């Protein structure tokens, strides 16, 4: 089974130490004992478990700036094909 | 009206096997 | 698996000819499916504790995504133009006309009719219905990793119609 | 399935995943992925990971 | 309708809710079949964008 | 009129009777941009577009633009 | 630091370069050579007051060169390519270009930021460019990108984002195409546009995608989405309260798109895929119970049927591939006639070529068409929503046939077996769907039958070969089945899902609105006289022809489904509303309260009754406009791009007295016919002899008010 | 709007139906037929041998008791039944969409 | 076999040109010309559309290659392809510049052909 | 390097535990964990471009 | 490539334009259909800043973004196929090359 250890050091887990309480007090000859740990996973508020929860622009800049990259290359190799060193834009355009 | 509980789970009737599936109906 | 291999090798059977560049446009494609599928089934089993269509009925309700996937799945395998599935029967089915063109209408007949509905029948079986047993044990859902391999497999099946021509 | 929610959004879940029952070792709920494409454990960038238990005692014995 | 229930009132109107995927959002392993897959992904249209397109 | 509302699990991702606050918003951000590419990719395939002569036009047999057969 | 003196600085720094950029153009026009040499005078005096005149000309000269050099720096980064065209230094290059001043020899910043302001105006756009440049393909992607994204994003868009989403985007599609519709159908425009070159499907052959919006695709197209419209502002209250009505409405999106691409498609590829789009969609309507795995049966016949079909098609665009190495349907369509001489060697016999591709294409036409013997799906296709099967059976899935042959028309006017086959099958058809229609007694089935017998209708008038016939025919059709299907579902919603009439009774005043838009629809789409479906049947019978060896019973079959119509409307109608009350009394009780008496009491939705009434209306000018293009005296119709003259209009606009004559048989057959279905009394009643006096009350006065009206006036 | 948080099946009441009013409904129903004597009589816990119910007339009113109460009563559940205590628990307890 | 197949494409292609822009009317008439005649005459036999193998005698083969060997020299005669259809150093392209400019120069001063 | 980096830098846990590794990690942390993979790639990539764009090629002109 | 149609006479051409007949010529794309114009690229500039503008917006408010990243990266990519498509020496139905 799972042999990795829960107790990272990178982060401290977000948890919640009062929903759960553990008796001190009161107790009777038949009652079983409590439970020592009672904290409970507490998520951050916003938290939609529906999508990503992505709120980052790396992934657009990095798609932006290959789009870009392709464009600027495939004009240079455009260039290239027709022999100058720039594109030779024509004064009209026609449909095709 | 009248507060009527929620949907039975009967409207689903679990069905239970009591015959062999024959291969020859596969 | 069985029958797009069968085709393949018929797309070799005639030498060096063009019916290669069919061929090899198939098994890239059938490759692709292939592994499509079989990761479904592996899921399926995985989730669900069978792999068999009397134990395993209504997959989607419990698991729409793992649902969609087989469908979707169906789909590609149907051989919907916009995909190298049906770009190779294209190919193959172009190329057997001339050759021998009953022959080809038998085989595009059986291939994709009665293996298709028999191969649909079974899936759509499984995918719909109503799951009612063991309400205890259902599964949850597709992983990340499950969902981003089906993903890839239907991007490429999509996109790899469009690389270059001059090799097929 | 309404009861149903391993993680811990709308049911709140434990840090330690089960509650033990007695005559019962205390042991991990398996979870719903078991996806073995786990990497070493990481730590922090230069963690400070000294024997300060074993230096100290060290030091005192002399 | 007769007796049409407002959505503030009903209390069977669901609002988006569910786990998008079987991952747990608070998951202490150092999985990476995640990022294995958006890297493979990524780069293959990285690849079509700076080598095939145009 | 309709079936019975029932209670759908909270862990499970479906459409049962699903409605969402911010509708309004999620509308305007997804209508707008839609909009956006379809312009653009219509704008894009009308470089490719043919249309025949208007009411007063005929086609010069003679003209560039008027079909030629293949020369061997 | 204050945003007020920033917003002064920059304004007054604008004005400043503006005139500095005025007095620069002017000073080189002047100098066009020459002002270097009083710009950059060696004058220490001169070179100063020069550059405190022109400082933002200089300070943007050099933010300009610093710009360009870290965009050369770039791109030789990027492309490992020369350098930023010569070898200059750094200090050079920036030293140079910030004393150049040429740049702003015709930059002037008033003019620039016009320019971009105006580049935005939406006063410039004019019916001109709108008639050159189609924006019906921009609102098509609109819908279905707007479809597409609600399927994917159902958590962000619930149940009214959905809605009010796909209501904008159909409404926008369906206006730009009620503005194409006016110059495609009359003024003679289609478009042919592509969009890449989809896939490669030879060594060196690779087919783009393209679609062509020409006379026969608009037909269908408009058709489609203008019942779209009103079905999908209906379906919000036909499934109303169910757990799952943004996908029922996706799922009717995604029909219509898949429809509409069909008919729009510019390539054989092309429409193939819009024929397996269309089928999948229809099987997912038709599964949309998924949970019952009884309506799982019916969407796997109607799968089984629909794969079939793509088989035939798929073989029909290979032999046609094969023979002629291209897949546009123009060109087909313009060298079918070359290649007609030739034939097919297959195992043993030498088939024709043009028999064979036309064979395929029937069998295809005839399986998604419903007709005879592969009909057997549609009756089990009623399992699916009232919307859903309105939308199916009135235009979008029943009419494929009818749109392949209208397309591919020169195609089977060469074709032997075209003509042998769909005239028999077509009146077949409609004899057997309109007496089962007739006999019915549940309203879906009875639609779904009057359905295929309206299908072997149109089979019928397109083997007469009037195109316009089929066309006015094939609108009329879809219009007021799709109305009556709507009419028929509120009535099923009011009953509990129970479709059965016999069920059914006293539903008049329950639903008022319901009861007279059935009337009205009911009498449109059966063909009755003095109503607007009855000249579609009339130009059918004038242009059937009498050449056929099967023409004894092709023309009985024909009058025999003609008639049927009368029973099946009389019997839905009067048994669903006027009927003594048949059904359980809670329907009845839980609507009589007293407490529901108010001013916003009804059994169904003001949103429906709206949308039927608005569609009623449009359905009824379009069918006007049709009636006027056509069968004026004027002919106004557009080009159909087909050389087979059937003239059957001559019998349209100077008919002799034995067709005159001909024609009163069925008209008083109907007569006949209605009559037996008002005074015939099956049980006993009260009003059984006041009922026979009432009888003979009609005939005798009748028979006088002829007589005074013919010879005593 | 249902709340964020778990929620169960909430069986109110296992009646889905006013068990007074349709035991009411079903003694009228009862007493509109010929063979029964009394109204007065007729109790929950009265038999329909003793309330004056013959075995054929019992099949008579149940099917008219399914034509008011819109629901279909097996065979098996109308020969089970045997006091109107019975008939009418089944009744109320009854989905009527099953 | 892909230049024939280029020219049945050609064909179909200018055969749509022509329906778009002229009306079904008189279109057959303008259609029986050469274009008709190019379209029976790129048939299956001529042109190997799709199928699998061009059946081809060693004569027929090398009538093609001919062919394609004539287009090959008509376009190096004045050097058109550089960029596509070939490759060459700066040396190369100059020196065949210089030629191309050279053969254009003789031809133009060439006086023209009798009848 | 690219692909290591960003295995290592999306591999720490779940979304929420990788959403407040990241918010703690500081500025230059961040730009860093953001571009190199990114960069890398993208060198990579465009290495492997300019070998087949022969745009260093001396007849260019007219 | 030669003229398919049959020859018609100068003299004929001067009838049809007395009569009143004009010569069907393509016309040139206009600057918002034309991609190599200032005003494609002036709107696909606006484009982009809005598309930003409104991603930003759609995050503050917690609705769907990637159409707006979908638009923002889809800007370079349509310009990419329409100037490779003008560039391309295909004759569609239109002016020939
Ligand atoms: C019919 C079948 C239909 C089936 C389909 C049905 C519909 C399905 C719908 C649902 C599924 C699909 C849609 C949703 C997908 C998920 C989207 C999402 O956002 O999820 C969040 C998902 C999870 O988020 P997360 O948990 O936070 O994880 C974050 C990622 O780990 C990491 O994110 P990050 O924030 O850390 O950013 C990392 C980014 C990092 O980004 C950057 O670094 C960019 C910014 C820096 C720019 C460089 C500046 C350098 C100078 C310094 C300047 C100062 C600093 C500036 C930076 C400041 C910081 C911002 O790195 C990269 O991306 C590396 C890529 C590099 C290679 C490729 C690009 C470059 C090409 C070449 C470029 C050449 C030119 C440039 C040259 C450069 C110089 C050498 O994140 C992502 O989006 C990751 C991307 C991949 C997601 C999965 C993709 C699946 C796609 C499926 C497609 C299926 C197609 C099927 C078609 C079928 C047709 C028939
Ligand atoms: C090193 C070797 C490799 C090693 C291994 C590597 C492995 C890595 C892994 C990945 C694999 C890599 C393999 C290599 C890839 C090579 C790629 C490459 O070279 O790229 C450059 C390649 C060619 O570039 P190029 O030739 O160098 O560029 C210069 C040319 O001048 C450019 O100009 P062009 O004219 O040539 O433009 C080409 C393109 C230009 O693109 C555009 O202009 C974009 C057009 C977008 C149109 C969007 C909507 C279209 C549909 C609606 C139409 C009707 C609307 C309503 C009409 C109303 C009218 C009344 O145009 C087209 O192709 C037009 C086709 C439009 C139709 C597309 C969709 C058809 C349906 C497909 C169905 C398949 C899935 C069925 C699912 C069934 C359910 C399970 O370009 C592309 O990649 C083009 C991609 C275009 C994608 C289109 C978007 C797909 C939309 C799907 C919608 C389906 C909806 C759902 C269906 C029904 C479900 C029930
Ligand atoms: C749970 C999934 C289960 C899957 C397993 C099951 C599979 C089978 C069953 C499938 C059905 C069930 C699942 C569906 C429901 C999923 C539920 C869910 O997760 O909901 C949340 C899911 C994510 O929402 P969220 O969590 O609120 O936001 C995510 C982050 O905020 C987003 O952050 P961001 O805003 O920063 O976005 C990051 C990045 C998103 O990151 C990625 O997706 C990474 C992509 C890497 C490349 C992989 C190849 C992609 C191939 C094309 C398809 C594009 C991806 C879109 C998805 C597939 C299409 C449906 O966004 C972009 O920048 C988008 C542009 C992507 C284009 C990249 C092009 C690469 C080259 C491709 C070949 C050459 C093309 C030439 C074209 C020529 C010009 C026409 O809901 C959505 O938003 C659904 C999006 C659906 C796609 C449409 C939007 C993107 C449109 C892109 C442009 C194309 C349109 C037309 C273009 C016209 C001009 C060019
Ligand atoms: C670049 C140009 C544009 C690029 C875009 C490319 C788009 C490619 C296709 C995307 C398809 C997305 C499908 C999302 C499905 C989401 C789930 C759903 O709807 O509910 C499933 C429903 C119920 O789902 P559910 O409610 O249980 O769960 C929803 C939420 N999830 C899935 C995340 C848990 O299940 C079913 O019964 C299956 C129904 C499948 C129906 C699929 C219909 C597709 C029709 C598309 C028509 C397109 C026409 C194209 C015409 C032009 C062609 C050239
Ligand atoms: C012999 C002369 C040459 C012509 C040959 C043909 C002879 C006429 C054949 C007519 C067949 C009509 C079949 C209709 C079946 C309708 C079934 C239906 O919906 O249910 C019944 C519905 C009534 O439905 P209902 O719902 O009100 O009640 C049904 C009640 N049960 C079930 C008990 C029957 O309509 C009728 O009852 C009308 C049909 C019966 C009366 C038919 C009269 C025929 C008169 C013929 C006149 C001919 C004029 C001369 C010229 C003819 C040729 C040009
Ligand atoms: C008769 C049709 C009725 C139905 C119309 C429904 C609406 C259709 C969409 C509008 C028209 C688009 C085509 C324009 C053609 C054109 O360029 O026509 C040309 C004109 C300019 O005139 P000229 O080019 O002839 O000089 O273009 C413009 O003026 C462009 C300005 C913008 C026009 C609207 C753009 C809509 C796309 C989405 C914009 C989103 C903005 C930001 C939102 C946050």
């Amino acid at each position: 089974r799972q042999n990795f250890a829960k107790n990272i050091t990178t982060t401290d887990i977000p948890k919640d130490s009062h929903h759960f309480a553990a008796k001190r007090s009161g107790f009777t000859q038949t009652e079983q004992a409590p439970f020592a740990y009672n904290d409970v996973y507490q998520y951050p508020k916003d938290y939609k478990p529906w999508n990503y929860n992505y709120k980052g622009n790396g992934v657009l800049l990095a798609l932006f700036l290959g789009s870009a990259f392709s464009l600027v290359a495939y004009e240079r190799s455009y260039a290239s094909k027709t022999g100058r060193y720039q594109r030779k834009v024509q004064q009209n355009y026609y449909q095709i | 009206g009248w507060d009527r509980p929620d949907v039975p789970l009967s409207f689903n009737p679990l069905y239970v096997h009591k015959r062999e599936l024959s291969i020859f109906d596969t | 698996t069985i029958q797009e291999m069968n085709i393949i090798y018929l797309a070799f059977c005639w030498g060096d000819s063009c019916a290669i560049l069919g061929g090899i446009l198939f098994s890239a494609t059938h490759a692709f499916l292939s592994a499509l599928m079989f990761f479904l089934v592996d899921c399926i089993y995985r989730r669900y504790h069978t792999r068999s269509l009397v134990e395993v009925n209504g997959i989607l309700h419990i698991t729409p995504n793992l649902g969609l996937s087989i469908l979707f799945m169906l789909v590609f395998f149907s051989g919907i133009p916009g995909t190298i599935k049906f770009i190779s029967e294209f190919y193959i089915f172009s190329g057997l006309l001339e050759a021998s063109p009953f022959i080809c209408f038998i085989l595009m007949l059986v291939a994709n009719v009665l293996g298709l509905i028999g191969f649909s029948k079974s899936w759509f079986n499984a995918t719909f219905g109503m799951p009612k047993k063991n309400t205890k044990y259902l599964p949850m859902d597709l992983s990340f990793k499950e969902s981003y391999i089906i993903l890839y497999c239907f991007f490429f099946l999509f996109i790899f119609s469009y690389f270059s021509s001059i090799f097929f | 399935l309404l009861k149903f929610d391993p993680f811990g959004f709308y049911s709140p879940k434990l840090l330690s995943e089960n509650r033990p029952e007695e005559a019962m070792p205390f042991y991990e709920d398996y979870p719903q992925n078991d996806s073995h494409w786990n990497l070493w454990e990481q730590f922090p960038e230069d963690f400070e990971d000294s024997n300060a238990e074993r230096e100290a005692i060290l030091k005192s014995n002399k | 309708d007769a007796y049409y229930h407002d959505d503030t009132h009903e209390g069977l109107m669901n609002e988006p809710h569910g786990y998008l995927t079987m991952d747990d959002p608070m998951d202490l392993r150092p999985n990476y079949e995640k990022s294995a897959l958006e890297l493979l992904f990524l780069v293959s249209g990285g690849a079509i964008l700076a080598l095939m397109l145009g | 009129g309709g079936f019975q509302k029932y209670p759908i699990p909270r862990y499970l991702h479906v459409g049962q009777w699903i409605v969402n606050k911010n509708w309004k918003w999620n509308t305007f951000h997804m209508f707008f941009p839609t909009a956006i590419l379809c312009f653009m990719v219509w704008r894009n395939s009308m470089i490719s577009t043919a249309k025949p002569p208007n009411y007063g036009e005929y086609v010069d047999p003679q003209s560039p633009v008027a079909p030629k057969a293949i020369k061997y | 630091f204050n945003s007020i003196l920033f917003l002064l600085f920059f304004i007054v720094n604008l004005y400043w370069f503006n005139s500095g950029l005025i007095f620069f153009n002017s000073v080189y026009k002047i100098h066009h050579d020459a002002w270097t040499l009083i710009f950059q005078t060696d004058s220490i005096l001169n070179k100063l007051k020069i550059y405190f005149f022109l400082l933002p000309l200089y300070i943007s000269s050099f933010i300009h060169s610093i710009s360009t050099w870290y965009y050369n720096y770039i791109l030789n980064f990027l492309l490992f390519s020369e350098n930023l065209n010569t070898n200059t230094n750094f200090v050079d290059y920036i030293t140079y270009n910030t004393l150049l001043l040429s740049k702003f020899e015709d930059f002037n910043l008033f003019v620039y930021i016009k320019t971009l302001l105006i580049t935005f105006d939406i006063r410039q756009i004019n019916l001109d460019f709108l008639n050159e440049y189609p924006i019906i393909l921009l609102t098509g992607l609109l819908f279905l990108f707007t479809t597409i994204f609600s399927l994917i994003c159902l958590s962000y868009l619930g149940l009214y984002g959905v809605f009010i989403l796909n209501l904008a985007s159909i409404l926008l599609f369906w206006l730009s195409m009620l503005y194409y519709f006016n110059l495609i159908v009359s003024e003679n425009y289609y478009y042919y546009i592509s969009l890449g070159k989809w896939m490669y499907l030879s060594n060196g052959f690779r087919v783009s995608f393209d679609l062509l919006i020409d006379l026969t695709s608009i037909s269908f197209s408009f058709l489609t989405l203008t019942i779209g419209v009103f079905v999908y502002i209906y379906t919000f209250s036909y499934f109303r309260y169910e757990p799952l009505v943004e996908r029922l409405i996706l799922f009717l999106n995604s029909f219509m798109i898949s429809m509409i691409l069909l008919v729009s498609s510019g390539n054989f590829i092309v429409l193939f895929l819009g024929w397996e789009l269309i089928g999948l969609t229809s099987f997912f309507l038709i599964n949309f119970w998924s949970t019952r795995v009884g309506t799982l049966k019916a969407a796997f016949k109607a799968f089984s049927f629909n794969k079939l079909s793509d088989l035939f098609l798929f073989f029909a665009i290979l032999i046609i591939f094969s023979t002629t190495y291209n897949l546009d349907i123009l060109s087909f369509n313009n060298q079918i006639y070359l290649y007609e001489s030739y034939n097919i060697d297959m195992f043993y016999w030498s088939i024709n070529l043009i028999e064979i591709i036309s064979f395929f294409f029937i069998s295809c036409a005839f399986i998604k068409s419903a007709q005879f013997g592969a009909h057997i799906w549609l009756p089990d296709s009623m399992e699916a929503p009232v919307p859903a099967s309105a939308l199916i059976h009135s235009a979008t899935l029943v009419s494929a046939g009818i749109y392949l042959l209208l397309r591919l028309s020169p195609l089977f006017e060469l074709s032997k077996y075209a003509y042998f086959i769909l005239p028999l099958i077509g009146s077949v058809t409609a004899f057997y769907g309109g007496l089962v229609s007739a006999f019915q007694s549940d309203t879906k089935k009875t639609l779904a039958y009057s359905t295929i017998s309206h299908c072997g209708f149109l089979m019928v008038s397109y083997s007469t070969g009037v195109l316009e016939f089929v066309i006015l025919y094939l609108y009329v059709h879809g219009f007021f089945k799709a109305a009556t299907f709507l009419c028929v579902g509120n009535v099923n919603r009011f009953n509990r899902n129970i479709q059965d009439f016999k069920r059914m009774g006293g539903f008049y005043k329950y639903l008022p609105f319901e009861c007279l838009a059935s009337f009205v629809c009911m009498i449109n789409l059966s063909g009755l006289p003095l109503t607007l479906g009855f000249y579609i049947k009339h130009l059918l019978f004038i242009g059937l022809v009498e050449s056929y060896t099967l023409y004894p019973l092709i023309f009985s079959s024909l009058i025999l489904g003609a008639i049927a119509g009368v029973f099946y409307s009389y019997r839905l109608f009067y048994s669903i509303f006027f009927d003594t009350k048949k059904g359980k009394k809670a329907i009845y009780l839980q609507a009589s309260r007293i407490i529901l008496n108010s001013k916003f009491y009804s059994n169904t939705s003001l949103a429906s009754n709206l949308s039927i009434t608005f569609l009623v209306l449009i359905s009824y000018t379009v069918i006007l406009y049709l009636y006027c293009t056509t069968l004026n005296n004027y002919y106004s119709l557009s080009d159909l791009k087909s050389i087979y003259i059937n003239n059957a209009y001559s019998y349209f606009y100077k008919p002799d007295y034995n067709f005159l004559n001909a024609v009163s048989i069925l008209n008083w057959f109907v007569i006949i016919l209605l009559i037996s279905v008002i005074y015939l009394n099956w049980r006993w009643s009260y009003y059984y002899t006041k009922s026979i006096d009432s009888l003979s009350k009609f005939i005798l006065f009748s028979f006088f008010f002829f007589i005074f009206s013919k010879y005593i006036l | 709007y249902a709340p964020q948080k778990v929620v169960l099946r909430n069986e109110k009441s296992g009646y889905y139906a006013n068990p007074d009013d349709v035991a009411r409904r079903l003694i009228r129903l009862i007493s509109l037929h010929d063979k029964v004597q009394n109204p007065s009589a007729i109790t929950l816990k009265s038999t329909w041998s003793e309330i004056g119910v013959d075995p054929l007339s019992y099949v008579e009113i149940m099917l008219e008791a399914e034509n008011e109460f819109y629901i279909e009563l097996a065979d098996e559940d109308l020969e089970r039944f045997r006091t109107v205590e019975d008939a009418v628990e089944f009744i109320a307890r009854n989905f009527f969409t099953n | 076999e892909l230049f024939l197949n280029e020219y049945r494409k050609r064909i179909n292609n200018e055969v749509r040109r022509a329906a778009i822009l002229t009306p079904t009317s008189s279109l057959r008439e303008k259609m029986n010309h050469k274009i008709a005649d190019q379209i029976l005459d790129l048939s299956s036999p001529h042109v190997r559309g799709a199928h699998f193998q061009a059946v081809r005698s060693w004569t027929d083969a090398s009538k093609i290659v001919n062919y394609v060997e004539e287009k090959q020299t008509k376009i190096n005669k004045y050097g058109l392809q550089f960029p596509l259809l070939g490759n060459m150093t700066e040396e190369q392209c100059a020196s065949k510049e210089d030629e191309v400019y050279q053969r254009l120069l003789k031809e133009m001063q060439k006086p023209p052909k009798k009848a | 390097v690219g692909s290591l980096s960003y295995i290592f830098y999306n591999s720490v846990g779940g979304k929420v535990i990788r959403d407040r590794i990241r918010a703690s990690r500081t500025k230059a942390q961040k730009v860093i964990v953001l571009a190199l993979a990114f960069v890398a790639n993208a060198a990579a990539l465009i290495i492997a471009r300019n070998a087949i764009t022969a745009h260093n090629f001396g007849w260019q002109a007219a | 490539m030669q003229n398919a149609y049959p020859e018609i006479t100068d003299q004929h051409r001067e009838f049809l334009k007395k009569q009143g007949l004009k010569v069907y010529e393509p016309k040139p794309l206009p600057d918002q259909i034309n991609p190599f114009s200032k005003t494609y690229w002036i709107t696909n500039a606006f484009i982009i800043g809005v598309s930003f503008l409104a991603r930003r917006h759609a995050l503050k408010v917690g609705a769907p973004r990637i159409f707006w990243s979908g638009c923002i990266v889809g800007v370079p990519l349509a310009a990419i196929i329409s100037r490779g498509k003008s560039d391309q020496l295909d004759e569609l139905v239109g002016a020939r090359k």
